[PDB]
């Protein structure tokens, strides 16, 4: 309920807060609640239309089901630790929350998982004042009547397997409440370059030494810094992806990010080499100088080989570090 | 028997650069055989006041 | 004190420290008359004030005073003295030089 | 102060980030002060009202003693009084103002402290301290004129803080037609007793019960024909300049952050505040009740009720006063005990060295003295005993100039009962003690641990005792607080000054190394203190990337600076990789050589030449709390019993075939309870049971969170600044 | 409160009642509350008379000192078990809770003291409908607001000795709830002599090895059952009574009973052992056999000592034993 | 009990003679309190034990 | 630290300096002496355990 005047306050429109009324599990039912909320996420939204035009603009591609189709039972059931890289600007934020959802369904179809950890990170203003409304989201997809916080990881089981999930909110509120030892006045600027810094200042002084082996990227507001091919190229550097991590780029509109992204991932060792040699030469300046993209500037060395691609959606994977 | 007052070596910086205050005192633990220790006091820099 | 207790040790020869200054040297004897070591002077660089103490003799301004400071120091056996004091407390002392 | 908000035009003028650079070492006020007086006329206050709505102020901070918060509370009241002759009108309807008690008073209501306070009284003890550090006369007397002008609080805390054998205080005062009786007695009880330094202080508003004032020369006099060479030392405007000592730099640091957020956090529902401090916690209390309750205690004291006055100060006032009495009695005889009650308390030290430890062991002897039992001071720690059955018995004489005193006159050393058990039962047992109080670190609490296992093996050790912690580190459990760290954190703060003056063709940067064990709360409070940069502990991880961003900060902050001077504080046991070597190493290849880095190490320095008076004032507490354990009747053996010398020794008996105990008369011989941790949880002493703290506490020298520190400090430096752009 | 209820339900005087309301102490005082409750009782029942008359006739003993008469400040402050064997019939009801209250302030004038345990049985209906109303003021007098129950020991601090207690009611209401286990239903018959034995089987069953210093005797209603030289026969045959017991008999009216307890006690090692058998003879009927007073016959070769006698008040003392 | 007798040599009269113990005996041990032996030990000051 | 007392030593009249073989140690190839009783002593185990 909270929720429903931080968003009046942040000029959200009401439909959200009347979203968290409509808004309930059947919990006994057939249906697992994550299919149930999902399902009530579209009708009140009516993301059937969004949807289907995310498939038809982008070949139609299934947008429904990228991960169940590409890999098989085991393959998406094996994935344990998957990154999600902000949220599209080319999709509405309940198609973004809704897709949230259906791509955390999809890797629990199966009662033969170990546990799920799932990251949400939302980098820009625009979704960042929605990780409440996703939270109390992922709490009822879950259904955490197991043991909601002002910060913290959401656990619950989730899908048709009830696979044990962990469901971590990476955001800048969360963040201005760990710096200020959580209190009450945490009305302060942060500029998305400093958060960057910070969820790694977290990472490195919480110990985090787990792989990600789905990584979910796509066109964020705010490129300047949430730039796609800078994203990867920072992980990559930080050894935080696993040797046969998969990447995941889905949107809807192509840009010259896009071109820059798909000819660093799938290019020969010596143009990545001279990619990330030339973006230094070109554009690190003396005040540029201690921005993240200058010091954990991608590698060269790291293969990747294309897995899927329909008209700007594409999956590939880690195929090798040439050493 | 006697009052313990406490004692104290003052080694300037410049007397030696092999034997140094952090060398002196280990040589001092070596050769006291458990009969005492030694501590250093570096204070610095700071003597300006 | 502890300079001139030391110094005295070292030259080879008995530091007596006379207690209560004039007082202690008309009164005499062990009381106040007594033979200081080199390790009963530890650390009094830091210690503040007079650890031996100081007295106004009243007597020692008479000629009455002075004559039994003179016998005190013939029977303790001391051959020398050394006065650390004021402007009085030295002319007193030279008073006593002439007397 | 109000001068300027009423002629309000150049007297308004903005301040910057870099205005305040190094102010935490500094005093008094920058922004300069003024006394009430235009501003005690209602012209006055809508001219103030006027230039604030003027010149866009939405705010006010006020930093000032009673004077200054009674204005401000007036100043709030006749606030919704705006004559018209405009958006302005709507815009600065509603007031916010909020309270800062700047006070070396200590008058004010509803705090348990006020910012001036505890330097106030450091720079009393300064001069007291030079007046004891003399070689005792045979018949001299010391008269000290201290300040503050609507509390007694100075005037007692010097009391406590210097054993001052009279004090003249506004809350309790003394009878016009006795009180040079009841001062000679006092006196000359105690010299009688030994003391040859007799010492009075006398309040600002000192008087008598008929509200006469009582001067230092009156004083003076009384002592004079008592055949005491007497000297007034009239501390004057002394009390009120100097840098603030530890805890009033955290103490102003704080409240000064929580005063811009309760503006902030401000609305018309929720009442205009004053900062105050309570169990140690940072709490909002209402001007309105603040300004109110003190005018009360005022209102009393001129009214003659002066039970109503004392009944009107906080616990801290009230516990404090009990203790200074306590104390001045202790010669009385009146804490006598029977023969048979009479006891023989043991006393160690055991750990570093602190300055905190000759005083409290002042305070454990005399108590334990006051009441006929025998003190034995255990010389050398275990290692003393063990090796040379080092035991040294204590009288009311051996006790003189120990409040003053920093370090052991006794021996102070980490050795451990576990170096031989039996040879400490052995000599436990010869000596016959019914009661031990281990005062130290760690190692204190180790070796009670220790010595309360060993009571299966060794009915001797089945006493009464105690751990009294005095550390640097704060590192000992059962406690907020170990004796000896405030004089460290005064100390360090000190020294930091001296560093940072020395940083203005020398040096840039300093690495000063903090030696707080393995628990950062030494390093976090310095660097709070001290407005260091960065602050390194073994609680936050050190890297290749942190190193990076501190380097930024640094370099960052260099490119602005046009007093200057930096540093760095490093907790000796941080890391075993990035130390305060490689730390001030990669500082200076920093910028290709832009800086010259340096590192300082205070190191054993760190305990301190005299103890705070916040130390001296604790010492007293808990050395009282320690012998009132240890010494209570009810974990002592009882008298009336068909009890042998060795059943009363061992005690134990056995009565008709079950082995009783000789104390509780229970089945069960051995009490948990009697081996306790004698520490302060918020303003309160707690007695907590070694078994219980010794499954609780780690491998690493011991769950206790100062996160605040961390956070203020780096807000206050340009870190939460550069970590949020 | 029940109790009042209790009261009124036993065909009890509401006197009783109204002292409990109006019965307050309050350990902000000097006086320690069991000379406050003596103080309220005294006062509410008028028992000055009957204090006075209590000793006027009984050649104008101490009533109100006799353990601080007799023993000395040691001597008295050692006893810690004492058992007080009944109610007095010639003092009214509050007359003997006084004498209970005067009796635990004497024990505990000093606070060097090894803890006490008192014992009081209330072995008829006269008195055992009282015991709610003991306990209650025992409980106030000793404030055992430190850590009440309808069972168990009031524990507690008493007198200006301020020495640790743990007061025991002895009853039937107790024995039969010990009986049915705690169950809600007790109202049955229990008789005077099955009491007894039922209090020894609870002592016997708890294996207390802790023995009597204080023995306190007198006129208990059921002289056929609760004959005060019966009761000295079956603790002297237990092994119940310290070494060197004290044993003090009280009384205003003289009985028989009397006449025979002191021709037993002041007996002669001959005289005992024929006063026994010459019972035993006379009084066993194969009817009768199985009474306890034909088990536990009491020892003859034990010896005491007239300590104190002032008319129908004595103190004698286990002096020694002959085997 | 702490029960330690000081022996004389008018104590030892009789018993070259006499069977059992005088002083009494059994097979307790030490064990039972180390603690209270060690102490007792300690207090009567024992240079020798048979 | 013993190369720095050689160094200082003759008020600094040779030049002493400090090598680190180190983990170089264990060699490129075995040596004949290690490569006859590696031979010897491996015969030896396999009858042994064997």
């Amino acid at each position: 309920d909270s929720i429903i005047r931080d968003l009046e306050r942040e000029n959200v429109g009401p439909e959200f807060g009347e979203f968290l009324n409509t808004l309930q599990t059947d919990l006994n039912s057939e249906k697992p609640p994550i299919e149930q909320v999902k399902s009530q996420l579209e009708t009140h939204f009516n993301l059937a239309h969004e949807t289907q035009e995310f498939s038809r603009k982008n070949d139609n591609a299934p947008v429904d089901k990228l991960l169940t189709n590409y890999y098989n039972n085991y393959e998406v059931n094996v994935l344990e630790f998957v990154l999600q890289m902000g949220f599209s600007r080319d999709l509405s934020i309940p198609l973004n929350v809704w897709f949230v959802l259906d791509m955390i369904s999809q890797l629990s179809t199966s009662k033969q998982d170990l546990p799920l950890d799932y990251y949400l990170v939302l980098n820009n203003s625009q979704t960042g004042k929605y990780s409440d409304f996703v939270r109390y989201l992922i709490y009822e997809a879950v259904g955490a009547e197991i043991h909601l916080a002002n910060r913290g990881p959401i656990r619950g089981n989730v899908g048709a397997g009830d696979r044990k999930i962990t469901f971590h909110l990476l955001c800048k509120k969360t963040a201005r409440m760990i710096l200020v030892g959580d209190d009450r006045e945490t009305d302060f600027e942060m500029s998305d370059r400093s958060f960057v810094t910070l969820l790694l200042d977290y990472y490195q002084r919480v110990g985090t030494t787990k792989k990600i082996d789905l990584l979910l990227l796509t066109n964020n507001f705010d490129t300047n810094m949430n730039n796609k091919l800078q994203q990867l190229k920072i992980l990559e550097s930080l050894n935080m992806l696993k040797s046969n991590c998969y990447v995941l780029d889905y949107q809807i509109t192509v840009d010259q990010v896009t071109a820059n992204f798909n000819s660093y991932v799938e290019g020969i060792p010596a143009f990545r080499r001279h990619e990330i040699a030339n973006f230094l030469k070109k554009r690190k300046t003396p005040k540029n100088a201690d921005e993240l993209i200058f010091k954990y500037v991608g590698r060269w060395n790291i293969c990747y080989q294309k897995k899927f691609h329909q008209g700007n959606i594409s999956i590939h994977q880690i195929s090798g570090y040439l050493d | 028997g006697k009052t313990k007052s406490g004692r104290l070596i003052l080694k300037s910086e410049n007397a030696s650069k092999v034997l140094t205050t952090e060398v002196i005192s280990t040589i001092i633990d070596d050769e006291a055989s458990g009969r005492f220790d030694s501590k250093t006091a570096i204070p610095g820099h700071v003597q300006q006041g | 004190v502890r300079a001139v207790v030391r110094a005295g040790i070292y030259k080879g020869c008995k530091v007596f420290c006379i207690h209560e200054g004039y007082e202690g040297l008309v009164r005499g004897g062990e009381k106040y008359i007594k033979e200081t070591q080199w390790h009963d002077v530890r650390g009094w660089l830091v210690e503040g004030g007079t650890n031996i103490g100081t007295a106004r003799c009243k007597e020692f301004r008479e000629r009455s005073g002075r004559l039994k400071a003179c016998k005190n120091m013939i029977d303790m056996g001391i051959d020398a003295l050394i006065v650390c004091g004021g402007d009085g407390s030295l002319t007193g002392a030279d008073r006593f030089r002439s007397e | 102060g109000y001068t300027g908000l009423v002629k309000g035009g150049d007297m308004l003028k903005e301040l910057q980030w870099q205005d305040v650079r190094g102010l935490l070492s500094i005093g008094g006020t920058i922004i300069g002060t003024a006394r009430c007086k235009e501003f005690r006329e209602r012209w006055g206050r809508l001219q103030a009202c006027y230039n604030m709505v003027s010149n866009g102020i939405d705010a006010l901070v006020v930093c000032g003693g009673d004077g200054s918060l009674t204005g401000a509370d007036l100043f709030r009241k006749e606030w919704p009084e705006l004559i018209k002759e405009k958006e302005q009108y709507e815009t600065h309807r509603n007031l916010t103002i909020v309270g800062l008690v700047g006070s070396i008073d200590n008058d004010m209501c509803g705090t348990d402290s006020t910012i001036g306070a505890y330097s106030s009284l450091e720079r009393i003890i300064e001069l007291v301290d030079y007046i004891d550090a003399t070689a005792a006369s045979h018949s001299r007397a010391f008269v000290v004129e201290v300040m503050g002008r609507h509390c007694g609080w100075l005037g007692l805390m010097s009391g406590i803080a210097t054993g001052a054998d009279y004090i003249f205080i506004p809350e309790r005062p003394p009878s016009e037609s006795n009180w040079k009786d009841d001062l000679k007695k006092v006196c000359l009880r105690h010299r009688e007793k030994g003391r040859r330094k007799t010492t009075v202080i006398v309040a600002e508003g000192a008087i008598d019960d008929q509200l006469n004032p009582i001067t230092s020369e009156e004083v003076k006099d009384v002592l004079v024909e008592i055949g005491l060479d007497t000297r007034i030392t009239r501390l004057g405007h002394v009390q009120r300049g100097g840098a603030p000592c530890a805890f009033d730099r955290f103490l102003a640091t704080v409240q000064g952050v929580d005063a811009v957020r309760a503006v902030l956090e401000s609305t018309p529902a929720i009442p205009s505040p004053v900062i105050s401090i309570l169990e140690n916690k940072i709490v909002r209390q209402p001007l309105v009740e603040s300004v109110a309750q003190t005018k009360t205690v005022s209102a009393a004291i001129e009214a003659k009720d002066f039970d109503k006055a004392l009944q009107l100060r906080d616990q801290e006032f009230a516990t404090s006063y009990e203790n200074f009495l306590s104390v001045s009695k202790y010669d009385d005889g009146s804490y006598l005990v029977p023969e048979s009650s009479r006891l023989n308390i043991a006393i160690i030290h055991v750990g570093a060295p602190t300055s905190a430890l000759n005083p409290a062991t002042r305070v454990a002897t005399l108590n334990s003295l006051a009441k006929g039992h025998r003190v034995f001071a255990i010389r050398n720690g275990f290692a003393g005993l063990i090796r040379h059955g080092a035991v040294r018995e204590l009288n009311w004489i051996d006790v003189e100039d120990w409040h003053n005193t920093g370090g052991s006159e006794i021996g102070t050393n980490r050795s451990l009962p576990s170096d031989d058990m039996g040879t400490v039962a052995y000599y436990f047992q010869q000596y016959k003690f019914d009661g031990l109080i281990i005062i130290g670190g760690f190692e204190a609490f180790t070796a009670l641990y220790e010595l309360d296992a060993a009571r299966a093996q060794y009915p001797i050790f089945n006493i009464p005792m105690c751990c009294l912690p005095a550390t640097v580190s704060n590192n000992v459990p059962g406690t907020e607080y170990s004796l000896g760290s405030d004089t460290c954190l005064n100390t360090l703060s000190g020294y930091c000054d001296a560093v940072k003056q020395s940083a203005s063709s020398r040096r840039r940067t300093f690495v000063v190394e903090v030696q707080g064990g393995y628990s950062g709360y030494l390093a976090s409070y310095a660097g709070l203190i001290t407005g260091a940069l960065a602050v390194y502990t073994p609680e936050n991880p050190i890297n290749l990337q942190t190193v990076q961003e501190d380097i930024e900060l640094l370099t960052r902050t260099y490119e602005e600076d046009d007093r200057s001077g930096k540093i760095f504080i490093h907790n000796e046991k941080a890391s075993k990789v990035y130390t305060t070597d490689l730390i001030a190493a990669i500082i200076g290849e920093a910028g290709k050589g832009r800086f010259e880095s340096r590192t300082a190490v205070p190191g054993h320095v760190q305990q301190g030449k005299s103890p705070s008076s916040i130390d001296r004032v604790n010492a007293c507490r808990l050395a009282i709390k320690c012998c009132n354990f240890i010494e209570d009747a009810n974990f002592q053996v009882k008298h009336n019993a068909n009890l042998s010398a060795d059943e009363r020794h061992l005690r134990f008996f056995y009565d008709d075939g079950v082995k009783t105990s000789a104390v509780s008369g229970k089945s069960s011989v051995i009490d948990d309870n009697t081996s306790v941790v004698i520490g302060i949880q918020g303003s309160e002493v707690t007695f907590t049971p070694v078994k219980q703290l010794w499954e609780n506490e780690t491998h690493h020298k011991w769950n206790v969170h100062w996160e605040q520190l961390n956070i203020v400090s780096d807000l206050l430096s340009g870190r939460l600044s550069i970590r949020t752009t």
